[PDB]
């Protein structure tokens, strides 16, 4: 009831209502499978009795053989239909869960997305959502088939011989009785074995990622023993659980073997005259005996096939564990207003008692009390981890805040994000080029731009000086994660994208941090000029060239601890002078 | 199929465990077939005998059959699951050890990445599937058909070869036919999955950029369009599995119909078979369970073969460094000398840069100061023998570095890398890495004297590091690298950009930590930061891979060369 295995299994069925139409069709077609199985067994039992007992030649039995062939062809048709319907049930659930996951992930914003590597979000969205398919496509339909076919077998056998129907029905309550004893606790113990297996896989991946450290210390040979010990420890731990978990397989194989033997023994001795019960005082026939024998392995087959689907369920429960907690983590979600910024002129950012909050509730920047007049450029400086980058994300709308942050006297909470972000241009380190071609990436800011405007942007950002080096020129595919372009020229494309449309506010988050010596000289040259056209807020540790910037904010531990122009701060001996001296120690 | 040969060779270890699992799979299937065939014959024989034949009919011998078959089927299934799972965990352990042992000699340069290693781990997981998912069902199906055909030919050769022939013909023809029919769909499926992952990663990583520029909604629209195409390829692949499952039911239908028809005419010489008709039709009914996993097994062979090639492409690379077998004695004092060796890559200079050829006496600290943003330093790699120096020669204690066996080389050189790795194990295991045998208290005093007090505050040495928890910040993570090098206690210490990405407070503490702890060792410290270089006996400043000048910090300022310009804030 309260186990994590049952909690995750309830979650999986809560998502299955997306395709309840498909699961009802599949359950209805499984009921047709049961009827065709019985019609199969009834025709074979009649043909067998005629040839074995009444010695009717096979040339006189074309009607039963013909009907037997149709019920075989119909069975293959229903198996074809159920397999196709089963896929549709899985597909429309995965499509809906993926939409919810991407909705929750777009709406949480880049503040939460960058908390994890993008390959771990791809595991959640691709691998783990797809690990749930076979549970909906195969396992859940097989559960329905395991309680419809066996009861329909019993209903078919019961009129012919109630003793034979009792042999099958007698074993029915014992299998769930085993579930109470073992297999309810073993199922959750197995769920932890699959977690330990995934953790053992991350133990091996950890040793692979650290082979460079293992090499320099000469620990490679002693790390084979750690791989062997961890694997040996996993196997012994898992095999203790499986010695109990595999008892379901054997017990189901025992009760299917006992039922076939009991049906054979009961009918066989009834023919010999030893027994005289169960046949409704009419007489036991070979057709009645064959009908129960053909349908005795069919009574247990849906349950035996359900153990063939154990791993479909086990990997969906493992996937549901990651997807249930993802969908349930509370998130900050900065609230969006309806107000719009009327003018297109540079804004006047004002903040008082402003606290910036991470999507998880953590406070990233303490009390901020700055003021930035229109058209003025300011710089954030400070030690890494002091919350400089968090202030730029609050202004972008990516972070919620407790305080005041007024753009033109209007709180940033009340500004509609769509209208506010059309007055916003941003260049950061680690440029992202989502589009396909280099012309599409630059023109992403506004596709309606004219060719004359585009060429001006490609010239001011110095993109055109490396276009000849590119194979196709401006219409060059950029590649996966800008593989064609080096980081120096990818960042210049981001600069071209930013200055394609002059705006009200320009946010720069260390634009030239890791660029080469040349692109840095051209990225800054373009941004030095751009910063004069509108209100600019830049984050740097390149303190040696801040003379022309009219405001400098020194941020430490989430608050502004110093202010003023470069001339005053460089000689005041405050925290900026310490940072400037530390910066000058670089070559 | 030739690709699986090296992984097939790995099955020699635990050959008995693996073959017992297949034998138990065969015995379980034969017991299922034998139990139904014996029951089908027993009903017919007793019905034909009737009440008058009670005294003549022998039922003690079938009684041992149904008792024996029921026991060997339930015990066979239980132990087939146990033995084949145990064997599957054995082969995974040996696949992991084998892959790790192959990847280790080609560690730094062979692997070139986080996406690669996640794919290497998943490929090893797929090679582990070859036994239960592929080999066990295919071999088990073949032997069951042969045993049934052979055993059932003692009654009639024509009937046995008709049922055995149909089962053999579907075993060998249908899986390749369905593997070929869906190979076109399985390629559009891999292409569409990788395209979706690329569009998803670009949409997630560029979320700040897309939202600001108003494109986040239309780049999710083409992401959903790729998913729709991807789900259309999955639907096509499900329709192929739907066909194979339906055709399997018709082939089983044909065998039953043929046995009903053909055996009615006569079984063996008997033109009036009677009970022997039900023997053949019930064998045909039960025998097709053995072929249930077979087409799905041959599909998974495509994934297993793909992973086997992919792993072999990686572990069959040539290691570019070889180590002798000489049992050299590690010296307590190391004097490194270089001759005509390059400090950094060519960096597209195309100037045929000459070697550095510096000399490090025993006990002396030398700092190599190089321009930021130039060609990346490669002196660390060819001093730990990541790759052999193509030009010049590196002598370690007036002997060539290539003359050291790996055990001695790793023990005479301790390096603190720029990228320090946190293994997921406990804090004690992250330090016992450097020195395998260390007292628990001698281990803890290192954490105190390098300034890592916070790591002994509560969980202490047993605290779980790495991905399990307790991520370390860049400053305290650097002190972990230095703690390992102190525990290793090699005569020569190699520091690569130790004070990079550190605040002035942490940078000063770590530099002072180097001087007092590493006083008696030669350190060759490579940085582009001017801090704390007065302690070093020799400073080597170089531009474009050539020593511009070199000398102690005192006399190096007096010359007013390139170093003096750096001290001017240039
Ligand atoms: C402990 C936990 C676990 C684990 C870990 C595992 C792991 C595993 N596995 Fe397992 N299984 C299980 C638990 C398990 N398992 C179970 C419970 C079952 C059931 C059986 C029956 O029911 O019949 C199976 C069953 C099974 C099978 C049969 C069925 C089907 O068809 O599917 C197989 C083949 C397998 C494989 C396998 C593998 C390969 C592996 C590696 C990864 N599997």
């Amino acid at each position: 009831n309260k186990s994590r295995q049952k909690e995750l299994t309830r979650w999986l069925k809560q998502q299955s209502v997306i395709s309840q139409r498909w699961l009802n069709i599949s359950r209805l077609l499984g009921f047709v499978s049961g009827i065709l199985i019985i019609a199969q067994a009834w025709f074979m039992a009649r043909i067998l009795q005629h040839m074995i007992m009444e010695n009717i030649p096979r040339e006189a039995l074309l009607l039963p053989f013909t009907l037997l062939v149709l019920t075989f062809v119909l069975r293959a048709w229903v198996v074809w239909l159920r397999e196709r319907v089963g896929y549709h049930a899985g597909q429309h659930i995965r499509f809906a869960i993926r939409r919810q996951v991407l909705d929750r992930l777009q709406q949480a914003g880049p503040a939460w997305i960058q908390g994890k590597p993008a390959g771990s979000w791809a595991t959640l969205v691709l691998e783990q959502i797809d690990d749930m398919h076979d549970y909906y496509a195969r396992y859940l339909p097989q559960m329905a088939l395991a309680v419809s076919v066996p009861l329909l077998i019993v209903v078919a056998i019961f009129p012919s011989n109630w003793a034979a129907a009792l042999i099958l029905l007698g074993t029915a309550p014992l299998i769930p009785l085993f579930m109470a004893l073992v297999g309810m606790g073993a199922a959750d113990a197995n769920r932890r074995n699959f977690l330990a297996l995934a953790r053992l896989s991350g133990h091996f991946l950890d040793r692979l990622r650290g082979m460079e450290t293992l090499r320099i210390f000469g620990r490679g040979e002693a790390e084979i023993e750690s791989i062997r010990s961890a694997s040996e420890d996993f196997r012994q731990r898992t095999m203790e659980v499986l010695r109990l978990a595999f008892l379901s397989s054997g017990i189901l194989e025992f009760f299917t073997s006992l039922s076939i033997a009991l049906v054979a023994v009961y009918f066989g001795f009834s023919y010999l005259g030893e027994l005289d019960f169960g046949h409704y005082d009419t007489g036991v026939t070979l057709a009645a005996g064959f009908l129960a024998l053909i349908l005795a392995p069919e009574f247990f087959q849906p349950l035996r096939d359900l153990g063939t689907f154990y791993h479909a369920k086990a990997q969906a429960v493992g996937a549901a564990d990651s997807l249930k907690t993802f969908m349930e983590t509370p998130l900050a979600h900065p609230q969006r207003g309806e107000a719009e910024l009327a003018s297109t002129d540079p804004v006047t950012i004002e903040a008082e008692e402003l606290f910036i909050t991470s999507p998880e509730g953590k406070t990233l920047a303490g009390p901020l009390n700055f003021t930035l007049p229109a058209g003025q450029r300011a710089v954030l400086v400070g030690r890494s981890g002091s919350g400089k980058s968090s202030l730029l994300n609050a202004l972008s709308g990516f972070l919620s805040y407790q305080g005041s942050l007024r753009i033109n006297g209007i709180e940033l909470r009340d500004l509609s994000p769509e209208s506010w972000r059309k007055h916003l241009s941003w260049v950061g380190q680690n440029p992202q080029l989502p589009a396909a071609t280099l012309r599409d990436n630059v023109l992403l800011a506004r596709p309606d731009a004219s060719e004359q405007e585009l060429q001006a942007a490609l010239d001011n950002a110095w993109v055109s000086e490396f276009l000849p080096l590119l194979p196709q020129g401006v219409d060059t595919p950029v590649g996966d994660q800008a593989a064609r372009l080096s980081v120096g020229q990818a960042q210049r494309v981001a600069v071209a994208r930013a200055l394609l449309n002059p705006c009200s506010l320009l946010l720069l988050d260390e634009p030239a941090a890791s660029l080469d010596a040349h692109s840095e000289q051209r990225v800054m040259e373009a941004l030095n000029a751009a910063s004069l056209r509108q209100t600019t807020l830049m984050v740097t540790h390149q303190l040696e060239d801040l003379a022309d910037w009219d405001v400098i904010w020194v941020m430490q531990d989430g608050r502004i601890i110093e202010q003023g122009r470069y001339a005053e701060l460089s000689v005041a001996g405050g925290p900026f002078a310490t940072l400037l001296a530390h910066r000058q120690e670089e070559i | 199929m030739r690709a699986l040969l090296p992984y097939l060779a790995l099955y020699k270890r635990h050959k008995w465990m693996l073959s017992l699992g297949i034998v138990l799979a065969i015995v379980t299937l034969l017991a299922s077939i034998g139990l139904l065939t014996l029951s089908g014959w027993f009903l017919s024989a007793s019905a034909v005998a009737g009440v008058a034949g009670l005294y003549s009919f022998n039922y003690m011998l079938p009684a041992a059959g149904v008792r024996g078959a029921a026991i060997t089927r339930t015990a066979g299934r239980y132990f087939e699951r146990l033995v084949s799972h145990d064997a599957t965990f054995r082969v995974l352990q040996h696949l992991r050890i084998y892959t790790f042992s192959k990847l280790l000699p080609l560690s730094p340069a062979g692997l070139a990445q986080g996406e690669l290693l996640n794919r290497v781990v998943a490929d090893v997981d797929t090679l582990d599937h070859l036994y239960l998912r592929v080999i066990s069902p295919l071999v088990g199906a073949f032997v069951v058909i042969m045993v049934v055909t052979i055993g059932l030919s003692f009654l009639d050769f024509t009937l046995a070869f008709t049922l055995g022939g149909i089962m053999l013909l579907t075993l060998f023809l249908m899986p390749p036919l369905f593997y070929r029919a869906g190979k076109s769909t399985g390629q559009n499926l891999t292409h569409l999955r990788g395209q979706y992952r690329q569009q998803l990663t670009a949409w997630l990583q560029g979320q700040a950029e897309l939202t600001i520029f108003g494109a986040s909604d239309r780049y999710r629209t083409q992401l959903e369009n790729t998913e729709i195409q991807w789900l259309e390829a999955q639907r096509r692949q499900s329709e192929l599995t739907a066909l194979s499952q339906a055709i399997m039911l018709l082939i089983g239908a044909l065998a039953v119909i043929l046995m009903l028809w053909m055996a009615s005419g006569g079984v063996g010489g008997n033109a009036q078979p009677g009970a022997l008709i039900a023997l053949f039709v019930f064998c045909a009914l039960a025998a097709f369970e053995a072929l249930a996993p077979v087409t799905g097994a041959f599909q998974h062979l495509g994934q297993v073969i793909a992973s086997a090639v992919r792993i072999s492409d990686l572990t069959d690379q040539k290691p570019e460094v070889t180590f002798p077998d000489t049992q050299t004695r590690v010296a307590d004092r190391v004097s490194l000398t270089l001759r005509d060796v390059q400090f950094t890559y060519p960096e597209q200079s195309q100037q045929a840069l000459k070697g550095i050829s510096l000399q490090v006496n025993a006990g002396e600290h030398i700092a190599i100061l190089g321009r930021t943003g130039c060609g990346k330093s490669t002196l660390l790699q060819q001093l730990t023998r990541a790759w052999d120096p193509q030009q010049g020669e590196i002598l370690l204690n007036d002997s060539p570095i290539a003359s050291l066996n790996e055990a001695a080389l790793r023990q005479t050189i301790s390096v603190v890398p720029q990228r320090v790795h946190l293994f997921s194990a406990t804090l004690r295991d992250n330090l016992l890495l450097a020195s395998p045998g260390s007292s628990d208290e001698a281990l803890s005093e290192i954490l105190r004297r390098v300034g890592l007090e916070k790591l002994l505050e509560d969980a202490g040495l047993n605290s779980w590091l790495g991905e399990g928890g307790r991520q370390l910040s860049g400053g305290e993570l650097r002190r972990l690298a230095i703690a390992r090098a102190l525990l290793h206690d090699a005569p020569l210490v190699l520091l690569d950009e130790p004070t990079e990405g550190l605040d002035a407070t942490t940078e000063s503490q770590i530099l002072e930590l180097l001087a007092e702890m590493m006083r008696e060792k030669t350190v060759l410290m490579v940085t582009h930061r001017l801090r704390g270089l007065s302690r070093f006996q020799q400073i080597i400043v170089m531009d474009n891979g050539q020593i511009i000048e070199q000398g102690t910090h005192a006399e190096l300022l007096a010359r007013q060369g390139r170093y003096y310009q750096f001290k001017q804030g240039l």
